[PDB]
């Protein structure tokens, strides 16, 4: 009686054509949850493009920022599943970037301009070098869907 | 589209949003919402050119591209009265410090 | 419609929506109708309030980048960190 | 009430010259030897009678998923991840031609009886059919919407089948190419393995919802069912056994090498001893002799013999 990773692929072996579709200022690293749970990286997309791809009924996709590892949003959520196209037509993925708050903006932007190893130099309240060491990743992002999609059920 | 402005006089700065098609005497009765001075005690600028109540937000040169609500378009204020008029005269914000040497 | 004066550490005024403000918590607290900052310049402030302007419109809409230049992005983080936005 | 038939199984030798798992075992229809295949990418042949190690053949760039013998035992075709079969020399270990065709892994082999042929199954979805003579591919089969787990000839070459993960097994003409037969279930679970019975009127074929089938293809009539091992992943070889006893014999992810009576189905031994899922399973042409191989937390050969 082992639970599954819930955040999966399941593995359908039922072909979905989907377009991603760039609508972010970022190049978009696509990143596929496996059926156990491990996050696989697809080829990147520069920004203002879009492609056509063959993935799988219930397969389960995500969209970060191939160079800082920001989270993006697809379809205006932060998951995307692939159902069966219907009537010949494909499923849109569109990607776009969220709303961030402006500390994270902030963060990100810091982030870009300091080594992580001159982070403590910064004529900054300590708890802004937590901040600004606590990069966004895919790990950090699965456990805070598995809380939110807990705390939606209970 | 939306345009999204700086109201600036002296060290005031309102911050508003108007459409392309919006006229200047709209604009006006915006300021006025806000300041209580009608809107022919009030002059409004572009840089150094006065803008005619008639015409719109667009017709004077603030678009949606240019006019961002991150970036948004300045526009000077100065008041009158009867036949008098203040000189249009807006404050520069500070100026950020020389960049640190860990970002260089 | 309701307004709120914000300002900077240098004395210059921001009039802006409160609403648009309210999307500070800090803000929220020190208005429980002027806040005065006392070490926020205008610079930064302002920068600040076409954030909040950004946050609003953007909110519930292609949405661009907030551009942030490398000499006031430490300024701005700390006012982030402080407003808490 | 006499006691039911049962053989008496009992491990004879332990081969551990591989350093992965191993995909594949099979003897030699002269009886002389065994060769097995792994995921090391090397094939070794060992005597069958005293699992003496012979020789190493090599020259795949990747793991190896199958082998198979030629009727008179000379050459071996072996199929692999790197996307060529290779058939070998036995006698010299040279290789003599790689077949290049498929464009993702192979992963199973076959030499029609009279071995101027060879059928091969690919995770592209394609069955092709090769001459051994000249190396060349003679034909293309779109066999399959997934992967293709099994080919086996018939008795006479007239006949293939192969499985796939799209749930069928498929009964394919060698000389047109075209498909005679498809034994579509209701419950089209992958299907892992097939190979014709030795009177060449029955199909036995394994599915991924751990069960043996024994069909009458023509009738599309299933005779006989096999379980009570574990086999919901792997693609795990299966055997008639027919020197002694009449068997089918079958590795299971449970370690374990099941033996079943052909015409009752019950389980008749269990053999222990592997540490890991057994993949292959090999029965001796003339006397009553298993081969067993696991993957890699095994990594070896047993030999097993019976009265
Ligand atoms: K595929």
């Amino acid at each position: 009686g082992r639970p599954r990773p819930v955040l999966r692929s399941v593995n359908s072996r039922e072909p979905s054509q989907v377009i991603f579709c760039n609508r972010s200022p970022r190049v978009v690293l696509p990143v596929w949850l496996n059926f156990d749970g491990e996050p696989q990286p697809y080829p990147t997309l520069p920004p203002g493009t879009g492609r056509r791809i063959h993935s799988y009924r219930g397969h389960l996709w995500l969209f970060r920022d191939a160079g800082t590892h920001d989270g993006l949003l697809v379809n205006q959520t932060e998951l995307f599943v692939p159902s069966l196209n219907v009537d010949g037509q494909p499923i849109f993925a569109n990607i776009t970037l969220p709303v961030y708050t402006l500390k994270e903006r902030c963060l990100q932007v810091v982030r870009s301009l300091v080594k992580p190893e001159n982070y403590r130099r910064l004529d900054i309240v300590r708890s802004l070098y937590e901040d600004l060491e606590d990069h966004p990743n895919v790990q950090k992002d699965l456990e805070r869907l598995t809380q939110e999609r807990i705390a939606h059920q209970r | 589209m939306d345009v999204f402005l700086m109201i600036r006089r002296h060290k005031t700065t309102i911050f508003t949003d108007a459409k392309e098609s919006s006229t200047v005497f709209e604009l006006k009765r915006i300021v006025e919402g806000i300041l209580k001075r009608p809107p022919d005690e009030q002059r409004l600028y572009k840089d150094d050119q006065l803008l005619d109540d008639g015409k719109t937000l667009g017709e004077c040169g603030f678009t949606s591209q240019t006019a961002r609500p991150q970036a948004p378009a300045t526009v000077g204020l100065a008041f009158r009265a009867d036949d008098t008029f203040e000189a249009l005269c807006i404050e520069p914000f500070s100026s950020p410090p020389e960049l640190p040497d860990v970002m260089k | 419609a309701m307004y709120v004066k914000l300002i900077s550490s240098d004395g210059h005024e921001f009039i802006v929506k409160r609403e648009h403000a309210l999307t500070s918590g800090t803000i929220k607290a020190m208005l429980s109708n002027e806040v005065n900052f006392r070490e926020i310049p205008s610079h930064v402030l302002s920068k600040v309030c076409m954030y909040f302007t950004y946050k609003v419109r953007y909110t519930n809409s292609e949405i661009p980048e907030f551009p942030i230049a490398p000499e006031i992005a430490l300024e701005l983080l700390m006012a982030a960190n402080f407003l808490d936005c | 009430l006499v006691p039911r038939g049962s053989p008496n199984y009992a491990l004879k030798f332990t081969l551990a010259g591989h350093t992965k798992a191993v995909s594949s075992v099979k003897f030699s229809p002269n009886g002389e030897w065994l060769a097995s295949s792994s995921a090391d990418k090397l094939i070794k042949i060992w005597g069958a009678y005293d699992g003496k190690f012979e020789k190493t053949i090599s020259g795949h760039k990747l793991g190896i998923s199958d082998v198979a013998w030629s009727s008179d035992s000379n050459l071996l075709v072996s199929a692999s991840d790197d996307k060529t079969l290779k058939i070998w020399d036995v006698s010299s270990g040279k290789c003599l031609k790689t077949l290049k065709g498929h464009s993702n892994y192979v992963f199973c082999c076959n030499f029609n009886p009279q071995s101027n042929l060879i059928v091969s199954g690919s995770f592209d979805e394609s069955v092709r059919i090769w001459d051994v003579k000249t190396g060349k591919c003679l034909k293309t089969l779109p066999a399959h919407s997934d992967p293709v787990s099994a080919v086996h000839f018939n008795r006479d070459g007239s006949l293939i089948v192969s499985s796939s993960y799209d749930g069928l097994c498929r009964i394919w003409d060698t000389a047109s190419g075209q498909c005679l037969k498809t034994l579509i279930d209701d419950d089209n679970p992958p299907v892992s393995f097939v190979k014709f019975s030795p009177n060449g009127k029955y199909i036995l074929a394994a599915t991924l919802d751990n069960t043996l089938k024994l069909w009458d293809y023509s009738k599309g009539k299933c005779l006989k069912t096999y379980t009570g091992h574990k086999n919901e992943k792997y693609c795990i070889f299966a055997n008639f056994s027919v020197t002694g006893g009449k068997w089918i014999v079958s590795g299971s992810e449970d370690n374990l090498v099941y033996i079943w009576n052909l015409q009752t189905k019950e389980i008749v031994q269990k053999l222990q001893g592997h540490t890991d899922v057994v993949i292959s399973t090999a029965c001796h042409p003339t006397e009553n002799i298993i081969a067993s191989a696991a993957l890699e937390n095994d990594k070896t050969i047993k030999l097993w013999k019976s009265d």
